[PDB]
């Protein structure tokens, strides 16, 4: 019953996605066996949805680990809730694209690309129905970007009618990680903007700063923001995975958050967001969150939404809400915030509820923005791309590899005309 | 003997369905497992002593059906009359016209055909979804001319969740909604329109309630179901059946979007310290903002007026109290149609649900009136329209769902034609 | 039958209905629950064995009208004739009446309305605020407007607390006063003044009170309100209607501004030592301190006196006792009125409130004049006007309201027209 | 309903918000966490005037605190009633004015403002109906007076609607704490007359003349000044909070007492105020009060009222009065005090009483009083200002932080202005 493979890339990805699985595992109630050890009928309700049934009374998640390296894999198989996977699921390569799209797509991809189809296949066709994918990598490493080019390519002349969505994150612009990081994130758009239903831009810098300042924590892990993206998710799928009394899937946000067929890069956020102290002085109410909502600040994505405007707005509840309150409230915001939102779409926020809150938290909120913010990030990319092009700096890895000139010039030309668009429709 | 059949369409369909349902039970102390003459009208006795609803739940989402399926009323039907979806529309009608609900309406088309065969004196059908839900317009729209198709002449009475010019769930509700609206003009017998904001404002300043969910809006809907029906099931001083309506509140084929209202609605905080009378009830409903539907009928006419009065009214009182509110200039109505009064008495009190907002009282009015302001909105959503289709927005959306790009024009120029019929 | 509509506004207006209304439910032996003919005239029988006033209480700011939410009475008044705002004129005309009064005059508007449709005999309104107040003069003169054009001649009384010359809380009560004055004169039918510092000189000297809050004052307003208004509650040898009160003391429309005074106020031990005569009440009302408006009736002339007995007093020691007191030289008349007299004997002795400064007699009366003095209070206040307005002090805040600066020399010239009428 | 923000700048006022929100709590019956714990329900019935509803039981002050040392904010973190506040409404700088208005207003101020106008926007519309902003903060300072201007100008300019009124602290005439306090006051005065509706002036040689004598106390403290000013403060919001025989709120006395925009400067007073064993010796009657109220002895403002004339008064009362009494004994000041008081406003004195008295008093009142004394106290600065400015001592910080010479000659100019006004309307 629209059951979803889980797909992930590179270290980041990998890491991401383990996190994940322990917050589904969580929030079904799932020993770290993988045993079944619920509270309600509705966690296992639609336990099939990210499970599948074992002998013995178990489950194991539907998921697909993919790398080119050896190392960050056995991490995962080593860390904690290890033992839910079944091992057969992992493949690897032995080389290690080294921070090269080339690489990643091209030469250490080519012979990977054949098991990772393969056992996407097995997984959608020993499944009921697959109502779609979901990926978890980043455009800043090699055989992140490269590989998950490869699979949405690929399921995409497979499978033109099932909607994925991929969690991409978004190189940091405060700091180059990779010399190369330009390149990719340009090769890895160009071929997301195609093969790719639509996208979430999550940066490092963002989730450092709400960990700082939003948080108040003192000593910033990949762990916690691993498990805020986690919590995104989890929220975003929620609709699905449990009854609301409003509900929605993963095709009513595409169709709600996609005006035009290119226009599908959008902006998570998450509410509410406390330290430990603050937690006793606020009302956890919908106002409380509505006001924790629509801010730059509390956006994981570095664009500030106030410099552009938002074409479309999408928010998922959980808990217990009277939604009338919910309905006037984004009536309020569309009211005194109308000079960031756009004017050609009457009512242009979307909104849902789910029954079940997340673990721990009585009641939260998740948006989903699409807005030209990230316009100047896209736009920054294309300077810094000409200013790594120009020179010729780094074409000898790429060249060697079977690319070409032409091939980063299409690719060029094509990002200018998606963020030419997105100014055009400001 | 007198049988209607019922139609949810869409998860609005369900939930109002289910309170409905559980509604009507509770006034013929129906037991949630069916057990325990009118309730032959809804309940078919099967058996011994087990009496299940004629009642057909449809989604292209397993979501509310299953969570129906293990509702206390589980037991209550026999588990042959709830349908399942695979994947639902998704806010597109295309979707829910073309892509699933070609296949599937087949299905609900074969169950309300043997739930029919076995009625002999089948009134009509009433029909319950919403405009912006993929499912509630595109299901509901084919559902509702194979019914025409197979039945002509037969009365159908739909039940839209017209959507709020601000409060709408959906971004592409407007596309859906004409789409949708101009399927089903021709077939459309009554169709009545439903603002939730409306019922919102009414619920938070008239009964008080801060914060209130769907749960009290279905309370609300299922007793303005409970009060079109009790002609049907309960007697009183001037009944009326099904097909009056539309023969009473249709001047023209072409406009058959009639509003509703209720009165009262209080709680038993006001009903200790308030009495009922036809008169007070009676102009408390004639007041615009007692509606369920925004619009202020001051602004447009009125073609038709069909008031039911549920409990232990006088028809001199009544008479009095129409004639007198006749009187008011307040109200105008069209020159062409002196006399577009019907008025209904039932004996029947209007039933209490156990934890519910309103309060158990002797008499309820339920007004039903044809006005010209809701073309008004009509007009106001078509222009939304053009909003959101001179950049053509979301089209590829409902083209890869094998849409014409002239249908959205067709559609669009239809309903400036009904706009411009008033 | 033959109902009375009540109006408060203000905190003044608040408290007097207060006051009021448990005077009147102690009179009938109403429980403050509403449990126990002529009540019918002023609290509506709902249900069963269950009464409500028909009483509004209107007020720009939540305490007072909260606090009688919370009082004893809240089983009497149903919830939502009571009306509160947010922000308050804060003795500021121009605040309460084009700020906030003209967007929610529509709630008393529609309150009244919905109170009037279930009375038929509706006699008049009464009407209780305070000049110092904004709220109580810029809301009452909306709200009295538009009971005007909604009602063109329907009688319509004006309690008015008139600021004393020296005891006023708001220096800003000269502009107040002058400019609800001018907006009140052409529809107020019949406006009466009170003075503050003359109910306090009255209870300390008379009741021989030392220290009486406001409660002592409201008493006192409540007991002659009760008094004008037996005769509709009870009856009597020459029952008095309200429409005669405008009809007897309005020699012209310009002149309608007549006091009153009560007799007799005195405390039980008091009350043991004296006993009761029509002669001795009457001239102890016509004595110039007895009043409660700070001004010599001797200085000006009488145009028009109504006495109200309540109790049992003969007719012919009524008549006995007017003649003698018109024999006398001490009061003089206008020459054009010789017959300026009306009496209205009721059988209905006065009732007393437990704890009241007022002592249970057998005789009372309430006297109503049209006297030449209030005029010289006039032409005093007019007289402040001016040393306010030389200077142009306070003129910002109101014209910061939407105020013009020539309707302030209109007001003023208006007033002394009114002045230089005598 | 009609909720008040607080906003405190510089040790003064800092110091001095706390003992209000101390005062409060003790009027409100709020324990030392802010668990509620009153004895009848008007306590709770305008609660949320000066609190929000956290969840379980709990409030917490509207309050917010502003500096630009981190310091003193601190010692307010750990002093009595520390963990009522909500930690993350504190705003504290890193430089410090140092006592200097121009580094206070453009320097320093200018990166502080936008964190402290986010904060009281959120204050402000999390809240139902703003009433107005009530400001705590001294002139001699430079912070303090600096931090006022600017959030009064900004406030002014976002909300033109909900008056303000500020308690700022005057420069005591008798020592010139810093040899720069004539140019602060200066400025902040200049400031405060166009962008605040009206002003109290409370100068600590007064505080300490009735500690010495009036309380008849050995050792003054700063403890015990701010705590008679927080007195003064919840006797002038206690008609608002709590319902009174003759109601009265912030906009009352602001109409009652301003006639003239520009002349709305007051003096404060209070009543009882007596030492220890005197207790004993006086009856708690009004007259024993309204004798008290009226003398300059009792004025917290540098200038005696006899030499000039009184514009305007307003008293509030507390406690159980046959308040005709008290409107007689207005008569009585009235007649006997005619020389001192105006002649072109009649009936020159607003009254009003609230039920509730304060917490153990059983009976006191406040004096508001415009008069043309103060006139005085600006004349003064003045010749100071002169005298400072002639040699053009310590112009060097102001000039070289952006203001210039010019815009010296304008405040003072405009001070000299608004001293001629209150001299011709004498
Ligand atoms: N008044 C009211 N409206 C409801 C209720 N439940 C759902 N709705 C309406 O349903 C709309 C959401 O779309 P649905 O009708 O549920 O559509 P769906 O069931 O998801 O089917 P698809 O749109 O095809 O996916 C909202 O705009 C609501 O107005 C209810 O209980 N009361
Ligand atoms: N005699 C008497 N007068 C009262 C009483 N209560 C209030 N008042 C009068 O009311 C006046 C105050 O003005 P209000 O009308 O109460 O002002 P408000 O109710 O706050 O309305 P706004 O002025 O618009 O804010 C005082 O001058 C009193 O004379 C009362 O109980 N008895
Ligand atoms: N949020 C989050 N980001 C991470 C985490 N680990 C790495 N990243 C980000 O991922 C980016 C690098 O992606 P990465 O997966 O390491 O590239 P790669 O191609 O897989 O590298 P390799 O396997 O060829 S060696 C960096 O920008 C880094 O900030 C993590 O645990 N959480
Ligand atoms: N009443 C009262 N006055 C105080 C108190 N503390 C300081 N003051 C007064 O405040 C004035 C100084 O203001 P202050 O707040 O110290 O300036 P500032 O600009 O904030 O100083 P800084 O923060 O840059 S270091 C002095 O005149 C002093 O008398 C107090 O506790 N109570």
């Amino acid at each position: 019953m629209r059951e979803i493979v889980h797909i992930q890339a590179g270290q980041c990805g990998n890491q991401i996605g383990a996190k994940f699985w322990e917050i589904i595992s969580d929030e079904h109630g799932i020993d770290a066996t993988g045993a079944y050890h619920g509270d309600s009928d509705l966690q296992l309700e639609r336990i099939n949805v990210y499970y599948n049934e074992a002998s013995g009374g178990k489950y194991v998640p539907r998921a697909v680990l993919v790398d080119l390296e050896p190392g960050t894999m056995d991490s995962v198989r080593s860390g904690p809730f290890g033992q839910i996977f079944r091992p057969d699921n992992f493949v690897f390569g032995q080389s290690g694209a080294g921070n090269n799209w080339a690489k990643g797509h091209y030469t250490e991809g080519a012979e990977l690309v054949d098991s990772v189809l393969d056992v996407v296949r097995k997984e959608a066709e020993s499944c009921d129905c697959l109502q779609g994918f979901q990926l978890t990598h980043s455009l800043g490493g090699g055989t992140g970007s490269g590989m998950g080019t490869l699979l949405i390519s690929k399921i995409r002349e497979e499978y033109p009618d099932r909607i994925m969505n991929t969690y991409s994150v978004v190189p940091s612009p405060k700091v180059s990680d990779t010399v190369v990081e330009p390149y990719n994130a340009t090769l890895s758009v160009h071929q997301l903007v195609e093969n790719t239903d639509e996208t979430y831009c999550i940066d490092n810098e963002a989730l450092y700063d709400i960990c700082f300042r939003t948080l108040k924590l003192t000593t910033p892990t990949y762990g916690d923001l691993n498990h805020l993206v986690s919590l995104t998710m989890s929220g975003v799928t929620t609709c699905l995975r449990f009854p609301g009394q409003l509900n929605a899937d993963l095709r009513k946000l595409a169709v709600n958050m996609v005006p035009f067929p290119r226009l599908h890069f959008f902006m998570p956020g998450f509410a509410p967001l406390t330290s430990r102290g603050s937690q006793q002085y606020r009302a956890l109410t919908v106002p409380e969150l509505t006001q924790q909502m629509f801010d730059a600040k509390n956006m994981m994505a570095a664009c500030d939404p106030r410099h552009g405007r938002y074409l479309t707005v999408a928010a998922i509840f959980r808990g217990r809400m009277s939604m009338k309150e919910v309905d006037e409230q984004m009536l309020n915001i569309q009211n005194k915030n109308s000079s960031y939102f756009v004017e050609w779409i009457p009512n242009n926020v979307k909104t849902a509820v789910c029954d079940i809150p997340p673990r721990g938290l009585k009641m939260s909120a998740t948006f989903i923005g699409n807005s030209t913010a990230i316009q100047e990030l896209f736009k920054r990319i294309s300077e810094q791309f000409t200013a790594m092009f120009r020179r010729k700096a780094f074409l000898h890895w790429y060249t060697g590899e079977g690319m070409d000139e032409m091939e980063f010039t299409e690719a060029e030309s094509n990002m200018n005309d998606l963020v030419s668009e997105y100014q055009q429709y400001q | 003997m007198r049988e209607c059949i019922s139609i949810h369409v869409g998860q609005a369909g369900v939930q109002i369905g289910n309170a409905c349902w559980e509604l009507y039970c509770l006034e013929h102390g129906i037991q949630p497992d069916g057990q325990m003459d009118s309730f032959n009208t809804f309940f078919s006795e099967t058996g011994a002593g087990k009496h299940v609803p004629r009642a057909v739940f449809v989604d292209l989402e397993p979501t509310v059906v299953d969570e129906v399926r293990t509702g206390t009323y589980r037991q209550l039907f026999h588990p042959e009359q709830l349908i399942t979806g695979k994947e639902d529309a998704a806010n597109n009608y295309a979707r829910g016209h073309y892509t699933i609900g070609k296949e599937i309406v087949d299905l609900v088309l074969d169950r309300i055909r043997k739930l029919a065969d076995q009625c002999t004196g089948l009134q009509g059908f009433l029909i319950f979804h919403s405009f912006g839900g993929g499912t509630g317009s595109g299901f509901t729209s084919l559902l509702m001319e194979r019914l025409s198709v197979d039945y002509g002449k037969k009365s159908k009475l739909e039940f839209a969740i017209y959507p709020a010019p601000q409060v709408s769930t959906a971004v592409v509700e407007p596309y859906n909604s004409i789409l949708t609206t101009h399927t089903t003009l021709e077939h459309s017998d009554c169709a009545f329109m439903v603002d939730n904001e409306a019922i919102y404002d009414i619920c938070r300043r008239n009964l008080d309630i801060e914060r209130p969910t769907y749960t009290n809006l279905n309370r609300l809907i299922g007793q303005i179901v409970s009060s079109i029906t009790a002609s049907l099931r309960f007697d009183g001083a001037l009944n009326v059946d099904l097909t009056e309506f539309q023969t009473n509140l249709v001047p023209y084929p072409r406009i058959h979007f009639p509003l509703v209202t209720y009165a009262p609605v209080i709680s038993a905080e006001k009903a200790y310290h308030e009495q009922l009378s036809v008169a007070e009830i009676t102009n408390a409903c004639f007041e615009p903002a007692n509606q369920m539907v925004k619009c202020d009928p001051r602004h447009g006419k009125y073609m038709a007026c069909c008031m039911l009065y549920r409990g232990d009214v006088v028809p001199k009182d009544v008479n009095a109290a129409i004639a007198t509110i006749k009187t008011k200039r307040t109200i105008q109505f069209v020159d062409w149609c002196p006399t577009g009064f019907k008025v209904g008495i039932n004996y029947q009190p209007p039933t209490v649900v156990p934890g519910g907002d309103l309060a158990k009282v002797q008499r309820a009015v339920c007004m039903l009136s044809n006005t010209t302001a809701i073309a008004e909105a009509w007009a106001r959503l078509d222009h939304k329209f053009d909003l959101m289709y001179a950049k053509r927005a979301f089209v590829h959306w409902y083209v890869g769902e094998g849409m014409e790009e002239g249908e959205f024009s067709e559609a669009r120029e239809d309903l400036a034609a009904l706009e411009k019929d008033y």
